[PDB]
């Protein structure tokens, strides 16, 4: 089709935005729900909110701003939760930051935050009459070096490989990235809807059709910041600025029987987990290494 | 932004202070090792 | 107790002052305030300009749709019946109609005389400068027609000053002669433009298009620009003049900081001389033929 | 040198001087109110059928013996006293008192309600805009019961009227600031209430004052707040264990 | 004090004068008193020399008002909005026709101190003195230790 | 010029600052925890660990005991520092006390003050500040360094 | 005396008209007759001007200052107040926006010195007054680049005309 | 020594607004993990210090209530239990002390 990046983009958008208006259209009225506080901290505490309206985020802001600033993830009573997802029904609610006794489930959500950050740069680092086609993105565990992300190039790319100069050139627009201040919003939609929204990545196709096989209902969580719009697993951070130290370590060109795809591996702490210099060169050595763990 | 000041110690576990320190204590030996022959290189 | 009236009255004064300094109140109509009556004004207004106006044509101008509707409004709100007097206003818009058509066309007229190289669009731009709202608007409030003009919401915006001034300009038409209201559109409006440059108001975006197509136009093959003087290469603030060749022959130069803005104002000279709007062209003629 | 502060505030009452006082309060209502009707659940199904709402209203009001000892008191205290034309003049009252809340007019309000009934329609909404209309009334008003309580030490009757009204009001309270804070002014919301009005027997003038707003226990909850609230949890001392109630 | 004060240039309103003068007094408001001693230069000038002023130009609505008021005052509204406000207070009938006349010629623009007594736009005729106009150009225009 | 020095000056003199300290050293001994200002704790420090020292050194050692008598002079505690602190403070080699600075007192001195604790005593555990676990982020990317490290060998 | 950061919080605004940006809220509060001085105050109230209400919290907590637990204290009334009778949700949503410490009625005793003589001794007491607006806290204002200046030293060039010379 | 001149408002300003004598930010707030109160890095969190000392406030007390005299103090290790338990053999013959408050989560066995 003859679409210009730029209007795919927009096409991305308006349809996503069509999606959260039907959303937020299925609830006609305010309806009140109570909200239980079950966190070590203070125990106890009741939240009235709005349905499908309010936010974690907004029941840490009723707190106080110190949990805004530390906590990164909630737990809605079974299953974690990002900060910007509207709630549905009465629950309770706790906190999870960096520093707690497992944040295991806060480390997989930056992980796939990192790794969704690093695929928006890398979809738009490249030229326009090239090819670029995003897979996924592969769940590594914490103990790998660096968060891996699939991309498929134009076949005349298959070539050459970035040198040092194009790793540094991707860093530095993921920084800039950084510096504006875009927040991750998840909505749920379906499998049918979210043909229509990708429509051109077969790759992203294959990925929403055997996501949806294995839900029931259809149910396809899609993630969008500023202009970029991917599918991933869980929940994510709810803000980009959390990211404090971001590099884009290496590539590694996997070639199958059918395309080959480059892997690119990446490194990147928190603003509360920020380290040493020589410990964050250690790690970006460790992380150089091939990364493979798909199941 | 408010940032707090982070040293190196504070976001390291009990296990890993003595890692970090023998990861560099061991690098710097082979550094200054691989310096004491400069007139062959 | 300091027994006395004028220094209490004096510091009532005074903090009449502070309080209008501390809180302004807002405008309010000069009909409404107390000295006032409308036909004075109406004949003050027809005097002061030298003109003979009718005054049926000037309170037909002066009334406005905004108005009557507040009337009427007015008239359902308080239940009274009105319709024998206030449906016969006679709503000025075919006056301001007549005022825009003939003033747009004897601004036309007056421009194709005086500059007969400047182009249509150069002097269609013009006329619209001249009926723009800011400068029609600044005329009728140094003129007062913005307080004669009956209308609701007193700032009056500029839409509706516009309509009551061409209207005020077709009822002169009507009432005196066609040289009468050309000999005053001269004298209210082209005035306007004095010190003023062709450029300001036609704001054009590609100087050195438009003086290449005016050359081809009058037979000229191409200009080439050159560097005749600079002041400073490496400095942070250069100074360039670069100047027009027309067969090795120099017809304009312009100053500026870099390169290109220099060649480019040296392309709007040229455009300028072309089209004989120069600083140095003949004032306009004021007189009475 | 010597100088100090004055102009310390504290409010301490003592019962020597409320009991020394020359002359006794005036009191132009009761405290609150005697007999709490207490009307049946089945009300808001019943509401749907005219007839058979007006027949069980007007069946109500006649077998009981309170309210046609209090209605035959209160003509032969004052006479012109028709329970049919009541009703109007309930509604034009409390239709009035609404606008006058409306308009901040604190002495109409003072004049049409009651000192029982001024400051809980007054203290909270003192600072705020209120934007209420009347737009239509689905049910007339209907007189259900009459009470009267006479104190023989001053000799003093007080004539109480509770009226079942269901309305169709709009609503809209703003805050302070201009913003929207309670509902929407286009709404024409239904409500269903029972006003029991005030009026002294005694005085010459005696006029009728609302006094009570009584609302059914079944009644639907009010509308939600448009805003969101935290409830804080119990504040805990430092040697005190937090307990988790189930 | 032109530092305590503000400051204006010479400026006509609405480029008055160039195709034709237009009075810009446009309304002259009187309020006086019939028994105060006060106003018996204003009573004296309503009198006598009112009506020739309003013959004399007829561009001015003149209102005359008398009230139990203590200060006469002259209220003189112009074209360009500005309100001047003066008091007649105890002055003989020449100084009032004076003051008057003095209003009538007046602009109505402020009165402050005026920069520059004159105000010509585009001074610029036949160029503008700029340093590379007088300076003779050198062949091919180099510069002076540059060898081509 | 303090050049060199390592007492610092507490009291109306050196007898004062001595009388001092081993009025804290008795009422540390016989609390088991006790606080002070900062400054005053840290100069008990050293005292502290070397009166277990003495201690350990037996009940019969004459110097020891003169020692104990001249320092605790709650005489009741001396067989309880004999008895007690020395023979639960065996295979320890010098981490007989702890340290910590609390918040400053809530007079209006706004002192710096700290609380020295013998260790493995019967009261309840300080609030200590204990160190991120190796769940964390950065703790997990270590240990992934260390595994490679391990394997690498 | 004077009473009137008491008063403007009184103020009632008009509604605010369908499509109007919604206004932020404003309340006002103040601590009158405190035995703190004027000017050790004013430096506290600096310390917190522009900052959000949790900030100067925590550092009016770790401050040694006798007026930091005051100032806390004024601060959470603030807070309860937006909170209660204010409509104002996200309690954390708030930042200081002016924070001022003035003088009141003082004290005046005799402080003797030597040789018969004295000198007169004031007893200081000093008002404290807050200003919260509902929002998050304005951006600090970040020194003037190379780049502005040049800009801004060029637009001074620009803007000069040969002075007396018409 | 005596002022020549009184000092101007502008001069006294500058002296006293200098960032010298401002009180600077501090950036070592931070909220206790336990009890969410704040507290600095290198400093004990004050709420959890003030419940540790009233815990050894009353432990204390009532040590001091088992001794009748005040030089009377034991000469073997103590042990202090709180209702709902019992002595294990490693805490046997030691001074025991008992309290009718429950065991607090923050104390442990041990
Ligand atoms: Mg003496
Ligand atoms: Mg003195
Ligand atoms: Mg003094
Ligand atoms: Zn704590």
């Amino acid at each position: 089709s003859q679409l210009s990046p730029t209007e795919l983009i927009e096409m991305q958008n308006d349809l996503f935005n069509k999606e959260k208006n039907r959303q937020l259209s299925l609830t006609p009225r305010t309806e009140k729900i109570e909200v239980k506080h079950v966190g070590k901290t203070d125990p106890g505490t009741v939240f009235v909110m709005n349905k499908n309206i309010s936010t974690p985020y907004s029941c840490a802001m009723h707190l106080s701003e110190w949990y805004c600033r530390k906590s990164i993830l909630a737990l809605v009573d079974g299953q974690p939760w990002d900060m910007y997802k509207p709630l549905t029904k009465s629950c309770e609610i706790k906190f999870l930051t960096f520093k707690d006794d497992d944040p295991g489930e806060v480390n997989k959500a930056y992980w796939r935050s990192c790794a969704m950050m690093m695929g928006c740069v890398i979809e738009r680092a490249f030229k326009d009459e090239y090819v670029v086609s995003l897979v996924r993105a592969p769940e590594v565990p914490v103990i790998a070096g660096a968060f891996c992300y699939d991309v498929v190039l134009d076949k005349r790319l298959d070539e050459w490989m970035p040198t040092k100069e194009n790793l540094h050139s991707f860093t530095k627009d993921a920084r800039a990235l950084i510096y504006k201040d875009l927040p991750f919003e998840t909505l749920e939609v379906e499998a049918k809807v979210a043909l229509e929204i990708f429509q051109h990545n077969k790759y992203k196709l294959d990925f929403i059709e055997e996501k949806a096989s294995q839900n029931p209902e259809r149910i396809v969580k899609l993630h969008r910041f500023g202009d970029f719009i991917d599918v991933s697993e869980g929940p994510l951070i709810p803000r980009t600025s959390i990211c404090f130290q971001y590099e884009v370590s290496a590539v590694h060109n996997l070639q199958t029987q059918s395309s080959l795809v480059r892997r690119f591996q990446g490194l990147s702490l928190p603003v509360h987990l920020r380290a040493h210099f020589t410990i964050w060169n250690k790690l970006l050595e460790r992380s150089r290494k091939m990364v493979t763990e798909d199941k | 932004h408010g940032k707090s000041v982070t040293w190196w110690d504070e976001h390291l576990s009990e296990e890993n202070v003595p890692f970090v320190k023998q990861l560099v204590s061991d690098e710097n030996k082979a550094q200054l090792a691989s310096k004491l022959c400069p007139l062959k290189d | 107790a300091k027994k006395g009236f004028r220094a209490a009255y004096r510091f009532q004064k005074e903090l009449e002052r502070w309080r209008l300094l501390r809180c302004p109140p807002p405008p309010v109509r000069r009909s409404e305030k107390p000295n006032w009556d409308y036909h004075a004004e109406i004949q003050a207004f027809g005097h002061r300009l030298q003109e003979t106006f009718s005054l049926d044509l000037l309170k037909t101008a002066f009334v406005n749709s905004c108005y009557i509707k507040s009337e009427e409004a007015k008239r359902q709100k308080l239940g009274i019946d009105k319709e024998a007097a206030l449906l016969n206003l006679k709503d000025n818009q075919e006056l301001s109609e007549q005022g825009i058509s003939f003033s747009q066309t004897c601004l036309t007229q007056f421009f194709e005389d005086a500059f007969p190289d400047l182009p249509t669009e150069g002097v269609t731009s013009l006329v619209d400068f001249l009926t723009s709202e800011e400068v029609v608007c600044h005329v009728a409030r140094n003129l007062a027609v913005e307080q004669l003009a009956l209308s609701a919401e007193f700032p009056v915006p500029p839409p509706v000053l516009r309509q009551t001034f061409f209207a005020v300009i077709g009822a002169l038409l009507q009432s005196s002669g066609p040289e009468r209201t050309a000999l005053f559109i001269r004298d209210f409006l082209i005035t306007q433009m004095t010190g003023k440059e062709l450029f300001e108001m036609w704001t054009i975006t590609n100087p050195m298009g438009l003086l290449v197509e005016e050359l081809k136009k009058r037979k000229i093959s191409a200009p080439e620009s050159r560097l005749t003087r600079q002041s400073g290469s490496t400095t942070a603030l250069p100074v360039y003049f670069v100047g027009l060749y027309c067969d090795r022959k120099l017809i304009a130069e312009g100053p500026g900081e870099t390169v290109l803005v220099a060649e480019e104002e040296a392309a709007r000279v040229a455009l300028r001389k072309l089209f004989g709007f120069t600083e140095n062209r003949r004032p306009w003629d004021y007189s009475k033929p | 040198s010597e100088k100090e502060f004055v102009e310390h505030a504290r409010k301490a009452g003592l019962v020597i001087p409320h009991e020394r006082l020359e002359r006794p309060i005036h009191l132009a209502c009761t405290a609150g109110i005697f007999d709490a009707y207490v009307p049946p659940e089945g009300d808001a199904r019943i509401s749907s059928l005219s007839k058979e709402g007006l027949a069980q209203r007007a069946e109500r009001l006649k077998k009981n013996v309170a309210s046609q000892l209090s209605i035959r008191k209160i003509r032969e205290s004052d006479p012109n006293f028709k329970i049919k034309d009541f009703p109007e003049k309930a509604k034009d009252i409390f239709i009035e008192a609404h606008l006058c809340l409306n308009n901040s007019d604190h002495d109409r309000l003072h004049t049409l309600v009651t000192e029982n009934c001024f400051p809980d329609m007054v203290w909270d909404i003192r600072y705020k805009t209120v934007r209420w209309s009347f737009v239509e009334s689905l049910e007339p008003p209907q007189v259900v019961q009459v009470r009267c309580s006479s104190l023989m030490n001053q000799g003093n009757i007080y004539g109480q009227v509770t009226v079942r009204m269901h309305t169709r009001q709009t609503l809209a309270i703003y805050d302070r600031f201009g913003r929207l804070m309670y509902g929407q002014e286009d709404v024409p919301r239904d409500v269903l209430e029972y006003v029991v009005f005030e009026k002294h027997l005694v005085d010459p003038y005696g006029s009728w004052r609302m006094h009570g707003k009584i609302i059914p226990p079944w009644a639907p909850p009010k509308q939600p707040i448009l805003k969101t609230v935290m409830i804080p949890g119990p504040q805990l001392k430092p040697w005190e264990e937090f307990e988790e109630p189930q | 004090t032109a530092r305590g004060t503000a400051s204006r240039f010479l400026t006509s309103v609405l480029h008055n004068g160039l195709g034709r003068y237009v009075q810009q007094l446009q309304r002259l408001s009187f309020s006086l008193s019939r028994d105060a001693p006060s106003s018996r230069g204003a009573r004296e000038f309503v009198e006598r020399e009112v009506t020739d002023f309003a013959r004399r130009n007829p561009g001015v609505v003149i209102y005359v008002n008398p009230r139990p008021c203590c200060v006469p005052r002259v209220v003189a509204e112009y074209l360009n909005g500005a309100v001047r406000e003066e008091s007649i207070h105890c002055k003989s009938v020449e100084e009032i026709a004076a003051l008057v006349q003095k209003l009538a010629d007046q602009s109505g623009l402020d009165v402050i101190r005026i920069r520059k007594p004159f105000h010509t736009d585009s001074p610029s005729i036949q160029g503008q003195w700029h340093p590379f106009t007088n300076k003779p150009t050198t062949l091919g225009g180099l510069r002076p230790r540059e060898v081509q | 010029i303090s050049h060199g020095r390592v007492f610092r000056r507490l009291g109306l003199g050196p007898e004062s600052r001595i009388h001092l300290l081993q009025n804290l050293l008795t009422g540390l001994v016989r609390h088991e925890r006790i606080e002070a200002s900062w400054a005053r704790v840290d100069e008990l420090r050293g005292y502290a660990e070397k009166l277990i020292d003495y201690g350990k050194l037996g009940d019969t050692n004459e110097r020891a005991m003169r020692m104990a008598d001249f320092w605790l002079t709650e005489k009741d505690l001396i067989p309880k520092l004999f008895q007690v602190l020395a023979p639960r403070f065996q295979g320890q080699n010098g981490g007989y006390t702890r340290m910590l600075q609390i918040p400053n007192r809530n007079e209006q001195d706004r002192a710096k003050m700290a609380v020295i604790e013998y260790k493995g005593n019967c009261l309840p555990p300080l609030p200590l500040p204990r160190r991120d676990s190796n769940l964390t982020l950065l703790n997990q990317l270590l240990q992934g360094l260390r595994q490679d490290q391990e394997a690498s060998s | 005396i004077s009473r009137k950061w008491e008063k403007k919080n009184k103020i009632v605004y008009p509604p605010q008209l369908p499509g109007e940006p919604r206004r932020p809220a404003e309340i006002y509060h103040c601590r009158r007759q405190i035995k703190y001085s004027k000017d050790k105050m004013w430096y506290l109230a600096k310390l917190i001007r522009g900052m959000s209400i949790d900030q100067a919290l925590a550092q009016l907590e770790f401050s040694d200052k006798k007026g930091a637990q005051i100032i806390k204290e004024v601060l959470l009334e603030a807070q309860d107040m937006a909170v209660r009778d204010h409509n104002v949700e996200f309690r954390s949503n708030l930042y200081v926006a002016e924070s001022t410490s003035g003088r009141g009625q003082y004290l005046k005793r005799i402080r003797y010195h030597g040789r018969g003589r004295f000198g007169i001794m004031e007893k200081v007491f000093c008002h404290y007054f807050v200003k919260l607006v509902e929002g998050p806290p304005p951006p600090r204002e970040a020194p003037k680049t190379a780049v502005a200046h040049a800009r801004e030293y060029i637009q001074e060039l620009r803007n000069r005309t040969i002075t007396h010379a018409l | 020594a005596a002022p020549k001149n009184r000092r101007s408002i502008e001069v006294n300003r500058c002296r006293r607004r200098n960032p010298q004598k401002l009180i600077k930010v501090k950036n070592n707030i931070d909220v206790c993990p336990e009890c969410g109160h704040l507290k600095q890095k290198h400093i004990l969190c004050g709420y959890c210090y003030e419940k540790v000392r009233k815990e050894t406030a009353e432990i204390r007390r009532q040590m001091g209530k088992q001794e009748g005299g005040p030089f009377r103090a034991p000469t073997t290790e103590t042990v202090v239990l709180y209702s709902g338990e019992t002595p294990s053999e490693q805490d046997q013959g030691k001074r025991i002390i008992e309290r009718e408050r429950k065991r607090p989560s923050w104390f442990t066995q041990n």
